[PDB]
């Protein structure tokens, strides 16, 4: 009829991409994250912000190439290519890490287009919406540790940066200044993801194992009909079967699928917000009882008093020349010693 | 027909399992794999020999076959010096001629040779249910390893010698002439503990008991070969296991995993069968050298050995063990149980003896204990010696930390494999290998559980 | 104090883990 | 010590011989068979 | 010097699936 | 009719509820003796000397120690690999001191868990299903042996071993990273994958099975009850299903066979795991993990620096304060 | 001594046995399963050539 | 016909193969 | 290499991989029939 | 005497580079055992004697 009937037409057109009304924010606005992670970790240095030579054009391997955070002096401004710390030249937007607030800023609309591309075409073919609500967990890990973590913090600096060998740099660095490990989020967040990783093998290794009779040869991938009215895995063998070995067993395959659905997007979420907590300096870190018990009675030396004096003297070595802008440089005598190990 | 899918019911990665009726294909397939098992030995060797440098010490070079070559004692002195190369070329040679013979009768069986032996041919002939053919088949295998291990026997006792790691004035190549076969000391090491002091047969010492255990190996494999060729499977075992084709390789895989853990603490511990001077120092030795270096370094000082006490009281250089006796300190009182020949005359009836300490360290000694420090086996995967934290200075992994891990992960994998097959076989020999019946159901016969 | 709630909580715990293996529903058929 | 180290023994061989006589007495035929 | 061992390798590989070409051509049960 | 042949038909019965089978009489009474000497020691153990440098480490509820700290501690390093039961110590106060209960149990769990292993072929074997449960469940179990077992035989000592709790078991991890640089090992990358896709695989079959199930019931109930139990109708429409992913990402990357999308699911973790329990045997032998020390230099021949050269700085510091009362000699951990 | 223990570490004894107190009991169990079991024949299956495999 | 897919993936996985080996030649001593 | 065979080690260092192709020999020789 | 050694060596070479390219040729092809044996006879001895040649005159190079 008029506009907004063709472009319906078309958009909802089936090729063998499905673009749509959301795939119009998708397509463009993402692959540009993409490109943007590949320029830095192929092309560009981070010479002038960390200190730290991490392209492929200075000698670095696919392990050890990151596109970087921008130094602490460009507090938290988006870093657009255009303004006020750039003023358009290319050049030296791409050096003072003006790309990693673009690859990150970016595709945090990707996800978003990503995640209603997943609704949109859940309305089209006309099924149930759960496979978006699961993606959203991942869209609240990201927002948590790229997005929320930098804005209340003091730069953009104290981010994890797009790499490999510079997530890692990212983990020691909770490990080694915010005691992460004792967060109970994130025990709830290993719990989550350890145990989806546990229903899956369990779930694939019965359904194919108590599976029923339908071809000659040994090869039972061969017999199963696309078009089938029938089972394919007896619900009541695997039953007794773990009902026997494990105890409780379950009974209803809705329920199956929907635990599995329920477990890794209940971990993620309930990591997310321990890193909000943790964004905010509410730290796990030391307690008041075994502290107080401790100064008192020497000979005490738990585990935890043991963990304590250990990141100490991660927090004091690597300090010095992980964040160079604080302009310090520790005597041999300052540092942890531990008395010549 | 024969090489199809929809026939034989199995797929294209299943595609060695469509020869378990096949047995001349089955035939060409083992000797296949023989001539590449021999051809890897050939091209390995000479590769090795052909990077060999004989001035530089053996395990400085990462070289894991010339050591095998090296313990046998073929071109070498005292000391563990390299006097000749050719030895070590015709040892490459002859296996990579030898693996042309083989992958010819592998491949004229496994394309033009005929399918089924048990017609045209009733020895080599076999069905899986033959329980007297493969009784037969294994006297034979027997009495095949009975000659293997006579042939070593053989070396040991008459043909040149044995490079032994315990003579005197460092080690040396003898020959055996009393080869200790005591039965109540040799069934000793199989039934001893496989924990820390007392160790399983990899705390084996003597070349004496490794030469008269393969005497035991040697008479008691023909006896058992001449017992399977002539005797058939009793009832308690004729009810006890499952006769098929694939279960046979079941028992195999699990064997065979039992020998790649064995081979690993072997190759991880032992300095015996293991010398030193070939492949490196091992764990224990590398902080008994470590401690024995600097005690002999800060003897010579003015500091006192005995008397210095450490950090918190306990004996900065000796100390006692857990047992009375008297051993290094620091950390190597994990490792008091090191007995090397480098270390051994320095001990007395009470371990370390003071006075020998004193009086009676030995330049040879000096020097080993100088190197062995210096080639711990600290790898990495990039080949950059030393621990995480140390630069890119030394290119050094061990050849003993290649030989264990690979073996522990390659019998880990027989392991899983022998979980496999010994589920399967027992499944398809009862007849549900392929699923549930839709019909005849065995869960809806029986009781709930309430 | 606590370290009886600690003990307290683990045996409650495990309480409902044996009650919920021996005294469930009984998952019965068509 | 040595009045536990018999009873240990004990009960460590009899469950290891109750194994290997189960395994002997005739397991592969108690199965739903065919 | 790896300008010889390249070329040899070169043979050495391409003596392999040049068993199945022949025999894919001349009418072979590959 | 006789005892043997009773007891026997007892044994191998599948009436009876927990199911026992002939690797169950020595999974059950090991494993509940593991559970009732771990019960004993997580609340009442007095200290325990973990380095054989005369100080004892609190690890027990009763002295000053939660949940979260808690912790059954390894064996002292002087007992080192020597096999130290009850019987070999003088008393029971002597016994707790070096290390006791962690060397009685983990020596049980271990056999327990692979009894267990084959339980679970047993009873498969003995209801007639196909008998691939226990190679599933092979991947747990070498990841348990690989830290209680393979790795103090690597370096010598039961103390290295992973101490029995939650604050015990991080104090592990990170002394191992500092040793042994786990980050960068091969293997760890490929374990790391295996877990997050299995989290991801299973929360996008779960999604796309459940956002096709045909309707049964109302709006009003659970929509749990649309199953009744034990039937033969397909609940999810999974032509559907395998529509809306081949509209979503990929048509060659189908994936329409059932059967092959659960061999995926049963091989993408179990496989992921395997790898990582190689990982540890390997760095148990000192085989250490990659270096990247001093890699990017300029053209004159000074030094740069990269993450690699901050990890080796963060791994540093770990390593000159672990174990902060025993090392002299400068090297060999 | 100061004390009293069995002093059986690193000894390398078979079995761990330290009396033949102690060797005793291992066939003394053993033993006697076996003629449990060997009793238990009784009610099995015995047989010629009738084998339980492929 | 045509130039064979099982012909066009063997040289495919060639050069995947060179430059993989390649790849390895230039991570040992090259930067 | 001892002697006169010293002009062969370029193939001498082209020996231990060759029985590492057998496999990819085997994928190829399946593919020879497009995996039938 | 070195290079009586070396003529023989790459005729060993060259005659096992025929043999791993022709032989799983004839062997695979449906009449190749009929059409090409006295080749393969002939090709095998060849074989055989160019490898105890060489291991004959390795004792000569002194
Ligand atoms: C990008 C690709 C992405 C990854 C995809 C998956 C990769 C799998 C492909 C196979 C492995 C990669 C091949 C190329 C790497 C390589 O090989 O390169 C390695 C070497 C080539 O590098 C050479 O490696 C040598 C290693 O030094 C050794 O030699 C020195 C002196 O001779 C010292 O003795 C030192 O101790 C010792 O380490 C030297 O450093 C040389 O300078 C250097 O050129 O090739 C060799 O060795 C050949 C390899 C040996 C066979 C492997 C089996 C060995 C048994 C271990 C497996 C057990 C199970 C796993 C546990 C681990
Ligand atoms: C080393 C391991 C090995 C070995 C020995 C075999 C051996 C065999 N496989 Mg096999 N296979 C393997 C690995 C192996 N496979 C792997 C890894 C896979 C998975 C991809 C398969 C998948 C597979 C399938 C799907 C099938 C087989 C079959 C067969 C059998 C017949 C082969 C045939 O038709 O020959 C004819 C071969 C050709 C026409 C090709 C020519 C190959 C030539 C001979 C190579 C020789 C090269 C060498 C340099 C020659 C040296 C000569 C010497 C004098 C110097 C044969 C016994 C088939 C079977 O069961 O037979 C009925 C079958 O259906 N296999
Ligand atoms: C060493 C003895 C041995 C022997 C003789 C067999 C023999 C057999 N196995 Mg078997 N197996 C073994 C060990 C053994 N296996 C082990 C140790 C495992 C555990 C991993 C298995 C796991 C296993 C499974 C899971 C299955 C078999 C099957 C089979 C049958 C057909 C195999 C076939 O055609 O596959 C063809 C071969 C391939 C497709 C090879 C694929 C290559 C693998 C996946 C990876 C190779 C890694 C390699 C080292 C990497 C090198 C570097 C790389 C860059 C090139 C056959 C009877 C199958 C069957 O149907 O049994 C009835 C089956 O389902 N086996
Ligand atoms: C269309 C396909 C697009 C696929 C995207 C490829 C993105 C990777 C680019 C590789 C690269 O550029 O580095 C290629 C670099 C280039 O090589 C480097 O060159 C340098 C030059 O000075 C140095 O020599 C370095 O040492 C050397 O490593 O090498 C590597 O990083 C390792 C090889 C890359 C292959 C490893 C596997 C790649 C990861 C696959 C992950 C798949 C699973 C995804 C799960 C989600
Ligand atoms: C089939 C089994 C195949 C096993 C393959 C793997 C073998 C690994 C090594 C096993 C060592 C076997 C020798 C026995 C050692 C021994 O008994 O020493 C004796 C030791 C301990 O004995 C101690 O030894 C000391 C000597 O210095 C002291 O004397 C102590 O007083 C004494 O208690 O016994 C054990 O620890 C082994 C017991 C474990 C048995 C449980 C097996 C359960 C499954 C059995 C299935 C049928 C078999
Ligand atoms: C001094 C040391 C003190 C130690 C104390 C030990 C405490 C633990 C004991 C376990 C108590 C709980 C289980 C008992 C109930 C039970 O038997 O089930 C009730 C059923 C009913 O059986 C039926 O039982 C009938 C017998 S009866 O009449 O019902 O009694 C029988 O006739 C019939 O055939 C059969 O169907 O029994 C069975 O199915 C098998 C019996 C054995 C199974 C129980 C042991 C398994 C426990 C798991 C161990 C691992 C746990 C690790 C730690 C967390
Ligand atoms: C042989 C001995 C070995 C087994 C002994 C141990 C058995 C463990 C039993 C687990 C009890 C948990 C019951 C869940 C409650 C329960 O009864 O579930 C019952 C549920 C029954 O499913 P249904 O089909 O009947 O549900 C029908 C629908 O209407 C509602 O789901 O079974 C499951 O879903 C299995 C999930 C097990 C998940 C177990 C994870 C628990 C982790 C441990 C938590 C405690 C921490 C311990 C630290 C102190
Ligand atoms: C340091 C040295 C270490 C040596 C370790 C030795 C390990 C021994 C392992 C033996 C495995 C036997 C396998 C089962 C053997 C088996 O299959 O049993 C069955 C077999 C008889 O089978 P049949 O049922 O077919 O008998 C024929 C008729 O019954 C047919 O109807 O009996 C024997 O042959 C026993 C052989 C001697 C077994 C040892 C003697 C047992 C009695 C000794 C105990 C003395 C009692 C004293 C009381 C206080
Ligand atoms: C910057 C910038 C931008 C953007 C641009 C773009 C758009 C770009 C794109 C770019 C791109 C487009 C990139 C890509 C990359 C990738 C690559 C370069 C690849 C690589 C790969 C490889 C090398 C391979 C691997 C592998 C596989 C997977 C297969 C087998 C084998 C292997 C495993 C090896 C703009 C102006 C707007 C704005 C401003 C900034
Ligand atoms: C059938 C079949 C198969 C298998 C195959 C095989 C495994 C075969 C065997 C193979 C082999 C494995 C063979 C071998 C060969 C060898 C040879 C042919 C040799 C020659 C000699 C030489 C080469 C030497 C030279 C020289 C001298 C004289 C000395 C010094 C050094 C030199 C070098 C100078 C496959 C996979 C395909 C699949 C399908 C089926
Ligand atoms: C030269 C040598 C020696 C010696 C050696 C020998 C003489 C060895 C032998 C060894 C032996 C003599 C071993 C044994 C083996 C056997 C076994 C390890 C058995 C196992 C068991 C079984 C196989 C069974 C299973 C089951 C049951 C439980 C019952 C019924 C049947 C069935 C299958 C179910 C010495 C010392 C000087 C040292 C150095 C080296
Ligand atoms: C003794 C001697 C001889 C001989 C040698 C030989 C035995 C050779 C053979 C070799 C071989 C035997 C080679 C092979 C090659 C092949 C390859 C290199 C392949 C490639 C391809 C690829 C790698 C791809 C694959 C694929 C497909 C397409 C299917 C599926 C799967 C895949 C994707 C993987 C001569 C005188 C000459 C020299 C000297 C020494
Ligand atoms: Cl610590
Ligand atoms: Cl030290
Ligand atoms: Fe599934």
């Amino acid at each position: 009829r008029t506009w907004f009937d063709d472009a319906d037409d078309w958009l909802r057109q089936d090729r063998f991409v499905f673009v749509g009304w959301s795939g119009l924010l998708l397509f463009p606005c993402a692959y540009f994250a993409l490109g943007g992670w590949l320029t830095g970790t192929t092309f560009v240095t981070s010479w002038y912000t960390h200190g730290l030579a991490t392209s492929y054009l200075e000698g670095c391997n696919f392990l050890t190439a990151a596109v970087s955070t921008p130094a602490n002096s460009m507090a938290h401004s988006l870093l657009f290519v255009w303004g006020p710390e750039a003023q358009g030249d290319f050049t030296r937007w791409c050096q003072l890490g003006g790309l990693w607030a673009f690859v990150a800023l970016h595709g945090a609309f990707g996800l978003i287009g990503f995640m209603l591309r997943q609704f949109e075409i859940a309305r089209s073919v006309n099924l149930r919406p759960y496979n978006a609500i699961a993606f959203s967990a991942p869209i609240a890990v990201f927002v948590s540790v790229f997005l929320i973590y930098p804005l209340g913090q003091s730069g953009w600096f104290f981010a994890p940066s797009f790499g490999v060998a510079a997530i890692f740099r990212f983990i020691l660095f909770f490990q080694g200044f915010h005691n992460w490990t004792l967060n109970p989020f994130h025990m709830m967040g290993v719990a989550g993801v350890l145990g989806a990783a546990l229903l899956c093998a369990i779930h694939g290794a019965t359904v194919e194992n108590t599976l029923f009779e339908d071809g000659d040869g040994a090869n039972t991938f061969r017999a199963f009909n696309p078009t089938q009215a029938e089972e394919t895995y007896s619900m009541v063998t695997a039953n007794r079967f773990w009902s026997q070995i494990f105890g409780v067993a379950f009974s209803n395959k809705r329920w199956l699928h929907f635990f599995m659905l329920l477990v890794p997007v209940t971990g993620l979420w309930m990591s997310a917000i321990g890193v909000v907590g943790l964004a905010l300096n509410l730290r796990a870190y030391d307690f008041v009882s075994q502290e107080i018990r401790a100064a008192e009675d020497p000979e005490f030396e738990t585990f935890y008093t043991k963990n304590i004096l250990l990141n100490e003297g991660i927090r004091a070595w690597m300090a010095a020349q992980d964040q160079p802008h604080e302009r310090l440089v520790f005597p041999e005598e300052v540092l942890p010693r531990g008395n010549a190990l | 027909g024969g090489r199809d899918q929809e026939t034989t019911g199995f797929a294209w990665w299943s595609g060695n399992a469509r020869l378990i009726n096949l047995s001349g294909k089955l035939l060409g397939a083992h000797v296949a794999h023989a001539g590449l098992i021999v051809f890897w030995a050939g091209a390995m060797n000479l590769f090795e020999v052909s990077h060999f440098v004989p001035e530089k010490p053996m395990y400085e070079q990462g070289l894991i076959l010339l050591p095998h070559i090296a313990t046998l004692g073929y071109g070498v002195g005292p000391g563990g010096e390299i006097i000749d190369t050719f030895p070590y070329f015709v040892s490459g040679v002859l296996h990579l001629i030898s693996s042309a013979v083989l992958g010819f009768g592998g491949v004229y069986h496994s394309l033009i040779g005929p399918e089924t032996l048990e017609e045209s041919y009733p020895f080599f002939g076999y069905v899986w249910k033959d329980k007297n053919k493969m009784t037969n088949i294994l006297g034979y295998h027997l009495i095949m390893l009975g000659l293997g291990a006579w042939l070593l026997v053989w070396k040991a006792m008459y043909f040149g010698g044995v490079y032994d790691t315990w003579a005197p004035g460092g080690g040396d190549v003898r020959v055996i002439t009393n080869p200790t076969t005591n039965a109540a000391v040799i069934f000793g090491y199989l039934v001893k503990s496989p924990f820390g002091g007392d160790g399983w047969i990899c705390s084996v010492d003597n070349m004496e008991d490794i030469i008269g255990g393969h005497i035991w190996i040697g008479t008691l494999e023909i006896l058992g070969g001449i017992w399977h060729i002539y005797t058939t499977p009793w009832p308690w075992a004729r009810r006890a296991f499952v006769w098929s084709g694939e279960a046979y390789l079941s028992y195999s895989l699990g064997a065979i995993g039992v020998m790649g853990f064995i081979a690993c603490c072997m190759s991880w511990f032992n300095n015996t069968a293991y010398p030193s001077e070939f492949y490196g120092p091992t764990g224990p030795e590398a902080s008994q050298s470590q401690a024995f270096t600097f005690l002999v370094r800060d003897q010579r000082l003015g500091a006192n050995v005995a008397s210095a006490q450490g950090p918190t009281g306990l004996g900065k250089y000796l100390m006692r063990s857990p047992t009375g006796e008297i051993i290094f300190g620091g950390e190597t009182m994990r490792f008091w149980d090191f007995r090397g020949p480098w270390l051994e005359p320095l001990r007395g009836p009470n371990g370390l003896d003071l006075n020998k300490l004193k009086n009676d360290i030995q330049p040879w000694q000096e020097r080993r204990a100088a190197e062995y420090m210096t080639h711990a086996p600290l790898g990495s995967l990039n080949s950059v010696g030393g621990v995480a934290t140390e630069i890119n200075a030394v290119n050094f992994v061990s050849p003993r930390s290649w030989l264990a891990c690979s073996h522990f992960c390659l019998g880990f994998f027989f392991f899983i494999g022998h979980l496999w097959h010994a589920g399967r076989a027992r499944a398809a020999a009862a007849g549900f290998e392929k699923g549930i019946d839709r019909f005849d159901e065995p869960v809806l016969s029986m009781r709930p559980l309430d | 104090m606590e370290a009886l709630v600690y003990t307290f909580l683990l045996v409650g715990t495990l309480g409902i883990i044996f009650f919920s293996i021996f005294f469930r529903d009984p998952p019965r058929m068509i | 010590m040595l009045t536990l180290k018999i009873f240990v023994y004990t009960v460590v061989t009899f469950f290891v011989c109750l194994f290997i006589f189960g395994f002997l007495s005739n397991d592969p035929a108690r199965n739903p068979g065919k | 010097e790896l300008a010889l061992t390249l070329v040899s390798l070169v043979l050495v590989v391409s003596a392999g699936p040049l068993v199945v070409v022949l025999l894919s051509a001349r009418g072979g049960n590959l | 009719s006789s005892l043997w042949a009773r007891f026997c038909e007892w044994i191998t019965s599948t009436e009876n509820r927990l199911y026992i089978g002939w690797f169950g009489v020595i999974m059950i009474p090991c494993l509940l003796t593991a559970t009732s000497v771990f019960i004993i020691a997580f609340i009442a153990a007095p200290p325990v000397d973990i380095d054989g440098i005369r100080e004892p480490v609190s690890g027990s509820l009763l002295y000053g120690n939660n949940i979260i700290t808690g912790a059954v501690i390894p064996t002292s390093n002087a007992i080192g690999l020597h096999f130290y039961p009850i019987w070999e110590a003088a008393s029971l106060d002597e016994w707790l001191y070096n290390g006791g209960p962690y060397q009685l149990i983990v020596c049980h769990f271990l056999l327990g868990v692979y009894c267990y292993m084959g339980r679970e072929w047993e009873l498969s074997f003995r209801l007639g299903m196909r008998p691939w449960i226990a190679v599933a469940y092979s991947a747990p179990v070498a990841a348990a042996s690989a830290v209680f077992l393979v790795y103090p035989i690597g370096q010598g000592s039961f103390s290295d071993g992973m101490p029995l709790g939650i604050s015990g078991t991080f104090n592990f991890m990170i002394v191992f990273q500092a040793e042994h640089n786990i980050l960068m090992h091969p293997f760890h990358m490929l374990g790391v994958a295996g877990v997050f896709g299995g989290s991801l695989f299973s929360a996008m079959h779960g999604s796309l099975v459940t956002s096709s199930l045909i309707r049964e019931t109302t709006e009003n109930e659970s929509a749990n009850e649309g199953y009744r139990f034990g039937q033969e109708e397909e609940t999810y429409n999974i032509v559907a299903a395998h529509g809306y992913f081949g509209r979503l990402i990929f048509q060659y990357a189908s994936f329409n066979n059932s059967r092959s999308l659960h061999f995926f699911l049963a091989a993408w973790p179990v496989i992921g795991i395997w790898f990582t329990a190689l990982g540890l045997s390997t760095m148990a032998f000192n085989l250490n993990g990659f270096n990247f020390n001093q890699s990017v230099v300029d053209s004159q021949g000074r030094v740069l620096n990269t993450w690699a050269d901050i990890i080796n700085r963060a791994n540093l510091g770990m390593e000159v304060m672990h174990e902060r009362n025993a090392h002299n000699f400068p090297l060999d951990l | 001594l100061v004390d009293e223990r069995m002093n059986g570490d690193g000894t390398g004894r078979p079995f761990g046995v330290n009396d033949p107190v102690l060797g005793w009991v291992l066939l003394g169990v053993f033993g006697t399963m076996w003629a449990i079991w060997f009793i238990g024949q009784k009610d099995l299956g015995d047989f010629e050539d009738a084998d339980d495999g492929l | 016909g045509r130039i064979p897919l099982w012909l066009v993936g063997t040289e495919e996985g060639t050069l995947a193969i060179g430059a993989i080996s390649c790849f390895f030649y230039g991570f040992l001593c090259w930067f | 290499l001892p002697e006169a065979y010293a002009p062969f080690a370029p193939i001498v260092d082209v020996l231990p991989v060759i029985p590492v192709f057998f496999i990819l020999l085997a994928f190829v020789w399946q593919a020879a029939v497009s995996f039938r | 005497m070195t290079s009586i050694l070396q003529v023989a060596l790459l005729a060993l070479i060259f005659v096992s580079f025929a043999l791993v390219v022709g032989v799983p040729v004839v062997f695979a092809t449906p009449n190749g055992w009929t059409d090409n044996k006295g080749a393969v006879f002939s090709g095998l001895s060849l074989w055989l004697l160019l490898v105890f040649v060489v291991g004959i005159l390795n004792s000569f190079v002194v």
